[PDB]
């Protein structure tokens, strides 16, 4: 280990200090492949605005460009999508004005222009995804304004608005009230849409509690008539048509939560009644309508709040989350196949089991995400994974039968969380750079620091480098989003009086050469057992990657395409989920009818639609792209009759 | 020190 040498001179001339102000920093990046960062210091009545365009090595003061006005961080730096170059800062105005004033730029923060508004805004301005000139905003008077010219001229499109948000093709959705305000009429609201910037309108829902969008689907919770309860309803067509979901109804204390979504399907958390602090994950079909209990006792706090649920973006099908035992202990579960099967994380080879474990030899890894952090454990960062860095998952954890309160070490996976190893002893902050070419790490310490750790071989061997003589009290890392750069920015302040500072290191001269057709190796994703013909078949297909060698030392590059190739497996029965009304009694068997449809199953089979209710007892897993193999031969059967059979119906 | 960035919509 530790083979890289002649490294001190390589980092020294590329280390780039820059100092700011006496002891509220606020950092926003502006566009990919630009190097444009914007700092907003706030003294609390004074503000100061800075600007690099060389990945935070050197900045220049542009407080002058906003007429040195006090800016409200509450709204914060509203950055536009893509490389539109748009920045909008919301100024404080003296009380008793007609409306507020905003500082707006559409040229990567080179020339800001002042603009007074006809209203006082309550929220940050929302940039349409389709067109970067199109903004909307909700006033203090609960009024939805819209501007087509990058916030130049605003038109109030509706009078009483509780929540609004954009969709695809410049479509605005929003919720409105009548007699009272929002909190009073919560439940009695109605949901509008406008296709055309408030010219035309359509009441696409009524007696709404709230609404939301995930991937392809529009969701809306709807109160029942003569009841305090509500039910989720799903539109795949901007609310022209609706269908009630196959999920249970909940009271006003309970909540729903879109854990994750895409074109294929949605993970839906449904809170368990009685102030339990947990619920149940359900995964959808491609319709978004039929659901399927994925995970029981999924940990999720009171009144919304925090969960450990985590899309491991560095491998397809992988999600981590945390669950509560009957015991009242917390264990971390992993799914490798989009929440069909869940299970314990493999115990690291380089680890003994902690005091939580009954057995000293055998236990599992457990992960510190948002919940550990909320409960004030010594956890600087949640888990990290970049999709370009295939395989790589970095997180803090305990090794045992539950999450332990002790000061955790940092563990790493290189295969999407099948296997793990201790990366660094004790808590660190970490950032992936150049698509897994260089991992970088800073220690979390009570006292100040002057060194940075880096690994060219994906966490297996670390190299220490002193980046400063006069040390700093570290606060955070900043890298360019996308994790393709090699320009980390190390932020902190001097020993206590005190002031802000940022040492920025390029790693160009460390990875001196670019990579070649020899550096990459073949790597199968999801390798259970190579002796099996169907090894790596997740969601009906395999993927084999070209992956950077650990031993090899080179830049992947800013234009590094992740090279993979699919292999489409045969369809077994496992690639099909059971449609409504059917289940699996025996483990690994056929989908067969449940005899007693009870609870929200009975609710759906009565109150529903015959299209979803008639079925052969099988549907393809969403995102499952198998070919050939088994196809359900079984005859279709209408399930509404069996349910209504028992009821005496009116003539 | 803050460096803002997908929130989970609650219904
Ligand atoms: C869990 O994380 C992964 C990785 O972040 C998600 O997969 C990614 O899903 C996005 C959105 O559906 C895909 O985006 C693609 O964008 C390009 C460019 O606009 C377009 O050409 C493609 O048609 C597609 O829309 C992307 O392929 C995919 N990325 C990877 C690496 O697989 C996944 O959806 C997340 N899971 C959930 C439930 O949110
Ligand atoms: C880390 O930060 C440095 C700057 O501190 C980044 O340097 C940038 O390097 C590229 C050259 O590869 C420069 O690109 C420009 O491209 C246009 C169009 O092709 C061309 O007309 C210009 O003459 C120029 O070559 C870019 O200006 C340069 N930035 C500066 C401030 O000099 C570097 O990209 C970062 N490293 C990584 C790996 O992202
Ligand atoms: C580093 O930069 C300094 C100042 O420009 C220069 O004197 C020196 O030659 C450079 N190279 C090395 C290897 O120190
Ligand atoms: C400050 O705002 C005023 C508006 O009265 C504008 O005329 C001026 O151009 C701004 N300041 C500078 C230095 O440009």
């Amino acid at each position: 280990c530790g083979r890289v040498r002649d490294f001190v001179a390589k980092l020294a001339n590329n280390t780039h200090q820059h100092v700011f102000d006496d002891l509220s920093v606020s950092l926003s990046w502006v566009g990919d492949s630009t190097g444009v960062i914007l700092v907003l210091t706030t003294f609390h009545g004074q503000s100061k605005l800075y600007r690099s365009e060389d990945y935070g090595k050197n900045f220049k003061d542009i407080t002058d460009l906003i007429n040195n006005t006090f800016i409200r961080t509450e709204f914060g730096m509203a950055i536009g999508p893509e490389n539109s170059g748009k920045v909008v800062l919301t100024a404080e105005v003296s009380g008793g004005s007609r409306g507020g004033r905003i500082f707006r730029s559409s040229d990567f923060a080179k020339n800001f222009v002042q603009t007074d508004l006809p209203f006082h805004p309550l929220t940050q301005m929302m940039y349409s995804p389709q067109n970067s000139d199109y903004l909307l905003a909700l006033s203090t008077e609960n009024g939805l304004w819209v501007s087509k010219n990058f916030g130049g001229k605003w038109e109030e499109i509706h009078k009483a608005v509780c929540l609004a948000k954009w969709g695809s093709d410049n479509t605005i959705f929003f919720t409105t009230y009548a007699n009272g305000s929002c909190k009073a009429d919560l439940g009695a609201l109605e949901l509008w849409r406008t296709s055309d910037l408030g010219k035309s309108f359509k009441t696409i829902g009524v007696k709404i509690y709230s609404f939301g969008l995930g991937g392809r689907f529009l969701f809306a919770s709807v109160m029942a008539d003569k009841d305090t309860t509500r039910r989720i309803h799903v539109s795949t067509d901007q609310g022209d048509t609706w269908s009630m979901a196959q999920l249970p109804s909940v009271g006003q204390e309970q909540f729903y939560s879109i854990l994750a979504a895409n074109d294929d399907m949605v993970f839906m958390h449904v809170d368990e009644p009685g102030d339990t602090g947990f619920g149940t994950i359900f995964t959808s079909d491609d319709r978004g309508i039929v659901y399927s209990k994925s995970l029981d006792r999924h940990l999720y706090t009171t009144t919304g709040g925090e969960t450990d649920f985590t899309n491991v973006t560095s491998l397809r099908g992988v999600y981590i989350t945390s669950v509560l035992s009957e015991d009242n202990s917390i264990q971390t579960m992993i799914t490798f196949d989009q929440g069909g099967r869940w299970t314990h994380l493999r115990k690291p080879e380089n680890s003994e089991c902690d005091a939580t474990a009954k057995n000293k030899n055998e236990c599992s890894l457990h992960i510190h995400a948002s919940y550990s952090i909320s409960q004030k454990l010594n956890v600087p960062m949640a888990p990290l994974s970049e999709p370009n860095a295939v395989g790589i998952v970095i997180a803090h954890g305990s090794v045992g039968d539950a999450i332990s309160v002790m000061v955790p070490d940092v563990y790493i996976s290189d295969d999407g969380g099948y296997s793990w190893t201790k990366m660094l002893e004790g808590p660190h902050y970490y950032t992936i750079l150049d698509s897994g070419g260089i991992i970088v790490a800073i220690e979390h310490s009570s006292r100040p620091i002057n060194v940075i750790k880096f690994s060219t071989d994906e966490g297996q061997c670390w190299q220490t480098y002193t980046f400063t003589r006069d040390p700093i009290y570290f606060t955070g890392l900043a890298s360019e989003p996308g994790a393709r750069s090699m320009n980390i920015s190390i932020w902190g302040f001097t020993e206590s009086t005190s002031q802000w500072v940022s040492y920025t290191i390029d790693f160009k001269d460390i990875l001196e050469r670019n990579c070649e057709e020899k550096d990459y190796t073949i790597w199968l994703a999801h390798s259970t057992d190579p002796e099996d013909y169907e090894d790596g078949c997740i969601l009906g297909y395999k993927e084999q990657f070209l992956r950077l060698r650990k031993s090899s030392v080179c830049q992947n590059g800013r234009d590094y395409v992740v090279t993979k190739q699919p292999s489409i497996c045969l369809c077994s029965l496992e690639d099909f989920l059971c449609d409504f009304g059917y289940y699996r009694p025996e483990n690994d068997s056929k989908c067969v009818e449940q005899p007693e449809l009870k609870g929200h199953d009975l609710e759906f089979c009565l109150y529903g639609r015959e299209e979803h209710l008639t079925t052969n007892g099988y549907r393809k897993i969403p995102g499952d792209k198998c070919q050939g193999g088994v196809n359900p031969v079984r005859e279709v059967k209408d399930l509404k009759k069996k349910c209504t059979s028992n009821f005496l119906s009116p003539e | 020190w803050d460096a803002p960035l997908a929130l989970r919509p609650i219904l």
